[PDB]
């Protein structure tokens, strides 16, 4: 069926700094094989920053180790990101991606004093 | 709720006397046999049906609001055991939670001053069912009575030969392991309690017996730090196939018939069953499965469906079914949800043969091998023709030289692969079919409608043509859907 | 390689027997037993590895037994089988006695008459470690 997904949080924080992101789904998130987390840049192109499977396996790139943890809360339909210690580079707009091909809207994030 | 109230118009009235003669004031020896003007009374008002629990526990509190419990202690003192054997049976069935408490505060050496006269058959069966219910009240108690021969009794009771004595005796072992938390688990196959359940669990008489046998053991199997202590008691083997054998229907039938078990159990003793669904062991989770399916057919012939709901037990069974490789706990879990009226889940499996280059590409991105996206976005891939690279073409063409990396590449594809959604595509159903032998399978059954063949056709195939034009490269899986499909030799 | 063969009725003598696989498993002796087959050892392999493995053999016997392979003098009934393969490879029969009274040698087959000079222990309910003390002896395993 049609799984629409909504995302909130983000905004301005200091450097070193940690913020958390949710995002609610239409359906239940067990029943749902992979999500994932996308990272914008204005003027790059998207790229990963942490996915989640079914079983509870995650992976994250190289860059973002240690610096985010992504997780499957069941009892309200959400998955979380949490950022901990932040870069001004780490600066985007961030979407929520269910499966491969169901997309989000997308939340900005911005890092500076 | 009027109905429940109007049978405590039947059954309080009949207290008004029966609590006078037990608390007759002359009384004679001969006249302790009073004792079962409740007993009636309170086996009677248990059995009515679907209304039964309500008024027991509501008959039962009486004795001790007001004060009837006391006597029960102070007659124990009797020297000889007519008395005893009489009065014990009684003190049974009154023993709700909110009436454990007032032994559990003061009654404890009380019950053990008779639990080590072990010898008497009449009276070790009520013995065993106030060291069952006992069980029941705290981690403190069950410490405190397997400091004492509270173990001891019923370890050494599965000597005798009673039914209805093991009955208790397996029951109370359960009570024990499923409320005494971790500590009291150590100190269970410490004094050896995982190997005297084998002649429970190997009894060719009652299936009762080996069901509490079985839960029993289960949940000594959770506990890791004795796991191989009671990997070798010889029971775990008769746990897989009796709940294959046995199914919860017929034993519904057979848990409404007798007494103490004929209305069920509360939600206290049923919200310490669900964490067994989740454990790592395959047979905690059949086990669970099969008693929670067992208790929803008991529980749904009344309309009291809605205990399952607030004690968290349909998200857990919600959750378990989908994405899950285990045919008999799902097709119980299956089974108790289709029995609650509620619906089953499907898993929501991405559909890559109708993607096109910009999901390919977040794919890409996905799985790591982000470097590639420019190839694979000038040669123009989609989701129809990633089903369907080999490896000349990951050689040649889109540039992976390594064959490390086209290892590493395989593996994710076909992991992918396994599950993806091809209903708008496979008309016969061949993934299910797939499926079912082995669900490693599954990832080929494009490769088989790609060709375009389907489950009524494919009984005309040869190992050669699955070879070369459905791309099954190991030889083993070939060999097993030949021997698969040719077992049905012109079936239809 | 287990040390004892536990054989039993299927029906009955099958709980008196786990008494005795677990007060000998209290003692420390690999010991096999048979679970859930009715007659599947029709296999022509099957019960000449069961017998060939074990070195002892214990007949426990139910009140009623051998009346399946009696009036039979055939191999088709298992525990007629033991039997005959136990004696063909020579091990020892010790069996043990609840509640039963050893029939006639004639009613019983021809064949089998030598498990009759093989000495007995009556089973006692109330005195499980004296049977014990003494079962663990004669055993040569
Ligand atoms: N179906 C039952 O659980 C049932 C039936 C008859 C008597 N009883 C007795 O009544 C008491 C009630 O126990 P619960 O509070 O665990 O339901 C127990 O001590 C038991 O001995 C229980």
């Amino acid at each position: 069926m049609a799984v629409q997904l909504v995302e909130s949080g983000g905004g301005l924080v200091q450097p070193g700094g940690s913020l958390r992101l949710s995002c609610a789904a239409s359906v239940s998130i067990s029943r749902i094989y992979v999500m994932a987390w996308y990272r914008q840049a204005p003027g790059k192109q998207r790229e990963v920053v942490a996915v989640i499977r079914y079983d509870g396996t995650t992976n994250y790139p190289d860059s973002v180790k240690g610096r985010f943890t992504i997780s499957r809360d069941n009892a309200k339909n959400t998955v979380y990101l949490q950022m901990n210690s932040l870069k001004p580079e780490d600066t985007a707009v961030y979407y929520c991606n269910a499966n491969v091909e169901t997309w989000g809207q997308g939340t900005q994030v911005t890092v500076s004093s | 709720g009027t109905e429940v109230q109007d049978a405590l118009e039947r059954a309080l009235p009949e207290l008004q006397q029966a609590l006078s003669a037990l608390k007759q004031a002359g009384g004679a020896r001969a006249v302790g046999a009073g004792l079962a003007e409740v007993f009636q009374l309170v086996e009677e008002a248990w059995l009515l049906p679907a209304v039964g629990r309500e008024v027991a526990q509501g008959l039962c509190d009486a004795i001790r609001l007001d004060g009837g419990l006391d006597l029960l202690l102070r007659l124990l003192q009797a020297p000889e055991l007519e008395t005893r054997v009489q009065a014990a049976r009684l003190l049974e069935q009154i023993l709700v939670a909110e009436n454990r408490d007032r032994v559990a505060r003061i009654g404890l050496g009380v019950i053990l001053n008779l639990a080590k006269e072990r010898e008497p058959v009449e009276l070790a069966r009520s013995v065993a069912g106030i060291l069952e219910h006992m069980f029941k009240h705290s981690e403190e108690t069950c410490q405190r009575l397997v400091a004492a021969g509270g173990l001891d009794a019923v370890l050494y009771w599965c000597r005798r030969t009673d039914p209805a004595l093991l009955r208790h005796c397996a029951l109370a072992l359960g009570n024990c392991a499923l409320h005494g938390g971790q500590a009291v688990q150590r100190r269970m196959v410490e004094k050896r309690a995982a190997e005297w359940l084998f002649p429970l669990a190997f009894s060719k008489e009652d299936e009762l017996l080996r069901l509490h046998a079985c839960l029993a053991v289960a949940v000594l199997a959770t506990n890791k730090e004795v796991e191989r202590e009671v990997e070798r008691s010889g029971t775990l083997a008769l746990v897989e196939p009796l709940v294959a054998s046995l199914d919860p229907g017929r034993f519904a039938r057979c848990l409404v018939d007798a007494s103490d078990t004929s209305q069920g159990r509360g939600p206290d003793d049923l919200q310490r069953l669900v964490p067994l669904l989740d454990s790592n062991r395959l047979e905690a989770q059949c086990i669970g499965a099969f008693y929670l399916c067992a208790e929803a057919a008991i529980k749904s012939l009344q309309g009291k469906t809605k205990v399952f709901s607030d004690i968290g037990a349909i998200q857990s069974l919600k959750r378990l079914v989908s994405y899950s490789t285990n045919g008999t706990k799902s097709a119980l879990a299956k089974r108790a949800l289709r029995l609650l009226g509620e619906e089953v889940p499907r898993p929501i499996l991405p559909s890559v043969p109708s993607w096109k280059e910009a999901e390919v590409q977040t794919w890409l991105q996905q799985i790591g091998f982000s470097k590639y996206c420019e190839s694979f976005r000038e040669q123009q891939v989609d989701g129809d023709l990633l089903l369907r690279l080999t490896e000349e073409e990951l050689q040649t063409d889109l540039g992976m030289k390594s064959g490390i990396t086209r290892k590493r590449f395989f593996r994710e594809l076909t992991e992918l692969k396994t599950f993806a959604n091809y209903s708008t595509c496979d008309r016969s159903n061949l993934a299910d079919w797939l499926g079912s032998l082995d669900p490693r399978f599954r990832q080929y059954t494009y490769g088989l409608v790609s060709c375009g063949l389907d489950r009524s056709l494919l009984h005309r195939v040869s190992e050669q043509q699955l070879l070369e034009d459905c791309g099954i490269h190991l030889g083993v899986h070939r060999a097993r859907i030949l021997t698969a499909a040719r077992e049905m030799l012109h079936s239809p």
